[PDB]
C-alpha cells in the first residue's frame, strides 16, 4: 500500500532538489490533502528543501548518513523504511528521484499532478507506461493568479487486464475400410 | 520446554477433529520435530537438518482448516492465517506476501523471538497454480507471480522488525529475524488432482477377454488416489517443482465416512445437533435427535459430496417447516426427530406442554 | 442400400449408417443364417460396448432362421461372460440357435413381439466315412444335444426330461406360449 | 419482540405471489439471524453458525424482488451486489471486499451493525465456469470470483479501505468479521434443467426398450429444478467448495397463468396500477376487464420471459391509445376488453 | 464493450458519457436516456458449445441485465471539478430508459 | 486488427496513428484521410452459418460500422507528450474519409 | 511467428530484438542487416504469417515498445522506418531440387 | 526464470545474487559461474 505522490511537470521534470520551479499553492494543497495523517517517506535532499517537520505526518527521512534532527523519524535503508511506517493503510513517498525510483516497483497508487509549465529540470520521475496503470480519479484546472500555469491532477492504481484466447476447434477425421 | 509430546497434542486434536489419523500424526511429528530445533536453535550440531514444511491435501469438508484453527488454540507461538486468493504480485493493488510477516508480528506482540517461532498457515494454495498455457502478453498476478514470492520467504529473507508498538523514534532496532526458522503449512483441496494421479497409476483398459474392465463402483476414490500422490502430479497441476520441494512432508486427508459423520453430529463441542438444540431452547422448546435419524442424515450427506457441510443442509431442510410454524404455535414442550422425518414421509411429533 | 443418418452433437453433426447409429445405443442386430463370420462380428460389438459402459444393458434383436451351432455357442459364451445384461427381443422368427440365443438373455429382460414365431428342434448333422469315424462323430453330436438341452432347461426352468420330449421333433411356439415355458418373460405390444 | 416467520411471510406476500418455499426459507433465515444477534452473549458452549441460501429459479420468478422486499422491513444493514462486476484480486474489475464497503456505508460505520448483516449476491450463475473440466486460462470473472468468496462465506477478517462508510476522517484499516453475515446468493442457472434431466432421466435411445416422451409428458423446468443436487451444480460449473458454503438451496417455481393473473392486480405495485397512475395523472381513468387479464396471461406465457412478458403485451395493446389520447379532449375513462388484447377491437373511450 | 476484467471497455463508461452531457449532475443523469447501437453483434453463438467465455458477446449481455433494470453503478470521479477524491459516484440506473438497436441479419430465416 | 477484448489490435489504433501525423491535434485529426489496406482478409471465409466468432474477420467488420460512418471513439491514452492517462481522447470520425483497398482473389468467379 | 489475434509471437517482436542489438539507436538500426531464417515450412497447406512479413520487408513504420536503456526515454515509442533494413531471408528449401 | 526485465521472473536477479558473493568485486564476479538447471523443461516442442 505504497504511494508516490508527485508534482510531475512536462517531460516528467520533478526538480525536487532544486527549489520548486513553479510554487503552485494548489499543488501543495493536493499534496497536503492526500498526505495528511499518514507517514511520508522522503529523502535527505527533499528534507533540506522544506526544513521544518511536516505537521501531523510521520516524517521518515531515508538518509544514509546518521540522523541530524530528533523531530522526525530517521531510517537508512529502503527495506527498513517501509517497515518503519508500521501497519498504516497507505504510505506516501514524497522523496526525490532516488527515493521514487526505489519505491515505485512496490507502489500501488500514484497521486500525480501534471503541471503544464516547461522547465529544464535535472531530476526526472521514472518511466511508467499506461497499459498497466488504470486511472481512477482525474481533475482538470486552469491557470489563475496564484497558479502561474495550469495544473491537472490524477490518481492511478496498478491493475491487470486479461485477454481472450484463440478459441480453436477440434476437427474430426473419418476412416473407412478402404 | 517441549512439555507436550506428539501423543498429547494428538489427544487434543481429537477433541475437535474426528478422524484423519495419519494427518494428525504428521502434523504432530513435524510440529514436535521443528519445536525441538527451536528449543536450542542450532543445537550446537554441525549437520544441517532439513525443514518439515507440511502440505495439507484433503477433500472439501475434510478438516484442513479445522486442524489449523484448533492447533492454534493449544499453541503459544504466534499463529497467523493467510488466504492465497487475496495475495498478488508485488506492486499491484492486491495484498503482498510481505504483510503476512507483519501480521505475525502483531500476533507475536512485536517480540522478535516469538516472531521467528511462529507458524503461518497459507490456505487455498491450490488456487494459485499456473494454468495459462504460454499467455505471453499478460502477467500471472495471482498465480505463478505469487508462487515465486513464497519461495523466498520459505527459503530465507530478511524480516526487519520495526518498533510498531513502542512510539516510533529516530532509532533503528531492526535485527532482521530470518524467516527460514518459520514453519509454513500450506493447505488446499486440489480439486482435479485425482484425475491427474489416476492417469499416472491408470492400469489401462482394453476391449477383449483379457482386458481390465472395471465398473465405477470397483474403481478407487479420490482419498485412495490422493494418498498415492507424488511430486510429479503436483507439477502437472500447475505448481513450481522448486515450490513443492520446499514442502517435503505431504499429509493426505481421507473423505469422511458414515461413522465419522455420525460422530461429528453429537461428539464435537459445537456440533450441529447441539447448535440447533441451543436455538430451539432459546425459544423454550427441547430438541431431541434419535440415533436412528443420525445415520440417515449421514447417508444423504455422503452423496452431496460436500463433506461435513452437507449435514447442515439435510438438517436445515428437515426442520424448515417446523421452524416456520413453531415460533407461532404455543403449548409445545419438546420435538422429536425420527428416521421417517428425514426420509420425508412423516411430520415431527410435538410434545404439547 | 443402407440409408445414412445424421446425429447432432456438441462438437457438430456426424453422418453414420443406420446400423452404426443404433450401435451407439447398444443395439445389436442378429439377422440371417448364423455363421463364423457374422458371429465374430457380433462378438466384437458386444466386447466394444462392454468397454464403453460395463453397467448398461445391451439389446440383441433376433430375426434369424438358425445356423451353425458352433457359431452360436461363441455368442452365447460371450453374453454370459460380459458383465452387462444382454436383453433379447424376438422379431419375426427364432429357430434353434435363435431361440437358444433368445432364452439365454438376462432373466427378466427377454421379450417376444405378439406375432413372433419360435421354433426349437434338435441338432442336425451327418458324416460320411468309415464306421469307426461315424461312431466318433455320432457320440460328439449326441453330447452337443445333451449340452444344449441342459442349458435350455437352466434358462427356461423346465425339466430336462420335458426338453428332451419337446425338442425331439420341431416344436413351434407362439409368443404367448413361449412365456409359459420360459423362453421369454414378457411381450411388447405398445410403448406404454 | 422479534417478528415470527409468519409475519415476515405476510410482508413478503404483499409484493410476491406464488413462492411459498422461498418465503419460508428466507423467513426462518431472518428469524434465526435475529435471534443469533439478540443472543449475542452466547449462553452455551456452542458457537452458533449460519446457513447461506442459494435461490435457484427461472427468469421472471421473483429472485431479485424478494431481496428488495426484504430490505424494506428488516432493520439490520442490507446490501445488494452483482457478480458480473466482481473479479479476482489484482485486476481492473471490482474487488469482493467492496461488498463490505457498501454494507458499512448503510450501517453508518457501526462495525457491530455491519458485522451482523444480510448480503444478496445476484447473478451468481454468470460466474460459473464453463464446466467441471479444468480451465486452460485464468477465469478472472468466473472461478476467480468463486475462490475469492470462499473465505467471505465461511468467515474472515476483511480490511476495508480506510475512511470508509460514514467515517470520513480515518487513516487506519477497519476490521469487519464476515462470520455472522448471511450471504444470500441467487441466479437463474439457465441450462441446469438439461443437466438434471441427464441424471433423473436415463435410457433415452433408439430401440424397443428405450424411453420416449414427446415433450408433452416430459418434466418441466420447475419440476427438474426441484430435484437439484450438488452433483448437478458441479457439472453446471460451480466448484464444490463454493457449493459447500451454500447449504440451503431454495428453488422457485415457474409462474403459472393463474399466478400471472394475480400479479397484475394483487401486488402493492402491480403492473395494472402502474399504468392507471399514468392515465390518471393526466386526467383519465383506466380499468381492465377480468377477461382481459386472463388473455394477457396466456400471451405472456408464450414469451417464456416470466412476469416481464406482461409489460410487453400491455404496452402493445395500449400503444396507439397512449399516442393519440394525450391530445384528445373531453375523455374521462378507457376500458380494455378481451377483444382489444387480440386486436379485433380498439379500446372504447368514455367521453365526458 | 467487453466483460469486466478485460482490456476492452466496460458497461459503466456509458454512465460517464451520460454524466458529461448532464454536467456531472447525478440527478439529471439518473433521469436520462441511452441508445446502445449494434445490439445484434453481442449475440451468443448458440451453435458453439459453452466451452469459452464470450467476453464480447454473452459476457456483455450478462453485464447489462442489472444496468437496464437497475443497480448502483460505480463510475470513476473524473471531470473538470470532482469533489470526491476517491468516493466513486453512485448512479442509480432504475430510471434511465435504454433504447437498444440492431440489424439482426439472419433473423428473417429463423422466423 | 481484432475484436475488442482479444490479444490482437483494436480499430482505435488507426485513429492513434492519425494523431501521430497530426501533432496530436484532434481538430486536425478530425479532417484527415485514412487508407485501410488488405480489406479482403477480414471477410468471412464463406462462413455464412457463423459457426464460431470471427474475431479477425466478421468481428472487425462489425467494429468499423460506426468508425467508417462516425462515432466518438476512445483513443488510447497517449503516444506523445500528453501527460494524463485517463484523458482517453475523444475524436469524431464523421468527417474522416476512409479508403479501403483489397485484392478480392476469387471475386472474378462470383461475378 | 504467427498471425495477429493468436497466442503466437507477433512479427513486430522482431523489430524489438533489432533495436536492442542497436544499443538504443536509430542510425545504427537503420543500417542494420536482419536475417530471417527457416522461411520454408510456413508455406501453403503459414499463408497468414507470410502476409504480415510481406509488408515489413518492403517498408513499414513500427511502434517500438519503449523498454531498455533508461526505458527508452522517447515518448513516441521510438518509431523506425523498415524500408532501409536489408532483409536477408534464408532457408533450406528441401524438395526444390526435385521441382526444378 | 522468465523474460529479462519483463513479465515473469527477472534474469537480472541472477547476476545480482552473485554480486554479494563476489564482495562487490567485478574481478571475482567475472570469475563466477552460473549453474542453470531444468533447461529441458523450457525447451520448445512456447
Ligand atoms: C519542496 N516541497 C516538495 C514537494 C512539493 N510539492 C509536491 N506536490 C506533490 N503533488 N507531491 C510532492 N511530492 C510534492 N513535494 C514541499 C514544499 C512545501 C511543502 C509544505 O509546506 N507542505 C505543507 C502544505 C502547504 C502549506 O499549507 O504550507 C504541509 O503541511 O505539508 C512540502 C513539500
Ligand atoms: N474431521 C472433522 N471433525 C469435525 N468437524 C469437521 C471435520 N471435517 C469438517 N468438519 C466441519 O466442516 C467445517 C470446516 O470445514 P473445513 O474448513 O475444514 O473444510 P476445508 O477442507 O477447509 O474446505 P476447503 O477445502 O473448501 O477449504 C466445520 O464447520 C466443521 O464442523
Ligand atoms: N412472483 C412475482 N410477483 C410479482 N412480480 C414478479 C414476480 N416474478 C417476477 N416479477 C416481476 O419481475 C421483476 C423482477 O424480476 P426477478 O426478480 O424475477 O429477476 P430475475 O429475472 O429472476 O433475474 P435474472 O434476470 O437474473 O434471472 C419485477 O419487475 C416484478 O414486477
Ligand atoms: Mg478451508
Ligand atoms: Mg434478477
Amino acid at each position: 500500500m505504497i504511494s508516490l505522490i508527485a508534482a510531475l511537470a512536462v517531460d516528467r521534470v520533478i526538480g525536487m532538489e532544486n527549489a520548486m520551479p513553479w510554487n503552485l499553492p494548489a499543488d501543495l494543497a493536493w499534496f497536503k490533502r492526500n498526505t495528511l495523517d499518514k507517514p511520508v517517506i522522503m529523502g535527505r535532499h527533499t528534507w533540506e528543501s522544506i526544513g521544518r517537520p511536516l505537521p501531523g505526518r510521520k516524517n521518515i527521512i531515508l538518509s544514509s548518513q546518521p540522523g541530524t534532527d530528533d523531530r522526525v523519524t530517521w531510517v537508512k535503508s529502503v527495506d527498513e523504511a517501509i517497515a518503519a511506517c508500521g501497519d498504516v493503510p497507505e504510505i506516501m513517498v514524497i522523496g526525490g528521484g532516488r527515493v521514487y525510483e526505489q519505491f515505485l516497483p512496490k507502489a500501488q497508487k500514484l497521486y500525480l499532478t501534471h503541471i503544464d509549465a516547461e522547465v529544464e529540470g535535472d531530476t526526472h520521475f521514472p518511466d511508467y507506461e499506461p497499459d498497466d496503470w488504470e486511472s481512477v480519479f482525474s481533475e482538470f484546472h486552469d491557470a489563475d493568479a496564484q497558479n502561474s500555469h495550469s495544473y491537472c491532477f490524477e490518481i492511478l492504481e496498478r491493475r491487470g487486464s486479461h485477454l481472450g484466447l484463440i478459441e480453436v476447434e477440434k476437427p474430426l477425421y473419418c476412416v473407412e475400410p478402404f | 520446554s517441549a512439555l507436550p509430546t506428539p501423543h498429547e497434542i494428538r489427544n487434543h486434536l481429537d477433541d475437535y477433529v474426528i478422524g484423519q489419523e495419519q494427518a494428525k500424526k504428521v502434523l504432530a511429528v513435524a510440529v514436535y520435530n521443528h519445536y525441538k530445533r527451536l528449543r536450542n536453535g542450532d543445537t550446537s550440531n554441525g549437520v544441517e537438518l532439513g525443514k518439515s514444511n507440511i502440505l495439507l491435501i484433503g477433500p472439501t469438508g475434510s478438516g484442513k482448516t479445522l486442524l489449523a484453527e484448533t492447533l492454534a488454540r493449544l499453541l503459544d507461538v504466534p499463529f497467523t492465517m493467510a488466504d492465497a486468493t487475496t495475495l498478488t504480485e508485488a506492486g499491484y493493488v492486491g495484498e503482498d506476501v510481505e504483510n503476512i510477516i507483519q501480521k505475525l508480528l502483531q500476533k507475536s506482540d512485536y517480540d522478535v523471538q516469538k516472531a521467528q517461532r511462529g507458524i503461518v498457515y497459507i490456505d487455498e494454495i491450490d488456487k494459485i497454480s499456473r494454468k495459462s498455457d504460454n499467455p505471453s502478453i499478460t502477467r500471472d498476478v495471482s498465480g505463478e507471480g505469487v508462487q515465486q514470492a513464497l519461495l523466498k520467504l520459505i527459503e530465507g529473507t530478511v524480516a526487519a522488525v520495526p518498533p510498531q508498538g513502542g512510539r516510533k523514534h529516530p532509532q533503528q532496532e531492526f535485527l532482521q529475524v530470518d524467516t527460514s526458522k518459520i514453519l509454513f503449512i500450506c493447505g488446499g483441496a486440489f480439486a482435479g488432482l485425482d484425475k491427474v494421479i489416476s492417469h499416472r497409476v491408470e492400469t489401462g483398459s482394453g476391449i477383449g477377454f483379457g482386458a481390465t474392465v472395471k465398473a465405477k463402483s470397483d474403481k478407487a476414490s479420490e482419498g485412495e488416489l490422493l494418498a498415492q500422490v507424488e511430486p510429479e502430479d503436483l507439477i502437472k497441476f500447475g505448481l513450481i517443482p522448486e515450490f513443492i520441494g520446499r514442502l517435503p512432508v505431504v499429509a493426505t486427508l481421507n473423505e469422511l465416512s458414515e461413522e465419522a459423520l455420525i460422530q461429528i453430529l453429537k461428539e464435537p463441542k459445537n456440533a450441529l445437533t447441539k447448535q440447533y438444540q441451543a436455538l430451539f431452547n432459546l425459544e423454550g422448546v427441547d430438541l431431541e435427535f434419535r440415533d436412528e435419524a443420525l445415520d440417515a442424515i449421514a447417508k444423504k450427506a455422503m452423496a452431496r459430496k460436500t463433506g461435513a457441510r452437507g449435514l447442515r443442509s439435510i438438517v436445515e431442510a428437515a426442520l424448515l417447516d417446523t421452524m416456520y410454524d413453531l415460533p407461532s404455535m404455543e403449548d409445545v414442550e419438546k420435538v422429536v426427530i425420527d428416521e421417517s422425518v428425514i426420509d420425508g414421509q412423516s411430520e415431527p411429533l410435538l410434545i404439547y406442554g | 442400400l443402407v440409408p445414412m443418418v445424421i446425429e447432432q452433437t456438441s462438437r457438430g453433426e456426424r453422418s453414420f449408417d443406420i446400423y452404426s447409429r443404433l450401435l451407439k445405443e447398444r443395439v445389436i442386430f442378429l439377422t440371417g443364417q448364423v455363421e463364423d463370420h457374422m458371429a465374430n462380428l457380433i462378438v466384437a460389438q458386444m466386447l466394444f460396448l462392454e468397454a464403453e459402459n460395463p453397467e448398461k444393458d445391451i439389446y440383441l434383436y433376433i430375426n434369424s432362421p438358425g445356423g451353425v451351432i458352433t457359431a452360436g455357442m461363441s455368442i452365447y459364451d460371450t453374453m454370459q461372460f460380459i458383465k452387462p445384461d444382454v436383453s433379447t427381443i424376438c422379431m419375426g422368427q427364432a429357430a434353434s440357435m435363435g431361440a437358444f440365443l433368445l432364452t439365454a438373455g438376462a432373466k427378466g429382460k427377454r421379450f417376444c413381439l405378439p406375432n413372433s414365431r419360435v421354433m426349437i428342434h434338435q441338432p442336425l448333422g451327418g458324416y460320411q466315412g468309415q464306421a469307426t469315424d461315424i461312431e466318433i462323430h455320432a457320440r460328439e453330436i449326441l453330447k452337443v444335444k445333451g449340452r444344449m438341452n441342459e442349458l435350455m432347461a437352466l434358462h427356461t426352468g423346465q425339466s430336462l426330461e420335458q426338453i428332451e420330449r419337446d425338442t425331439e421333433r420341431d416344436r413351434f411356439l407362439s409368443a404367448p406360449e413361449a412365456v409359459e415355458y420360459g423362453l421369454v418373460d414378457s411381450i411388447l405390444t405398445h410403448r406404454n
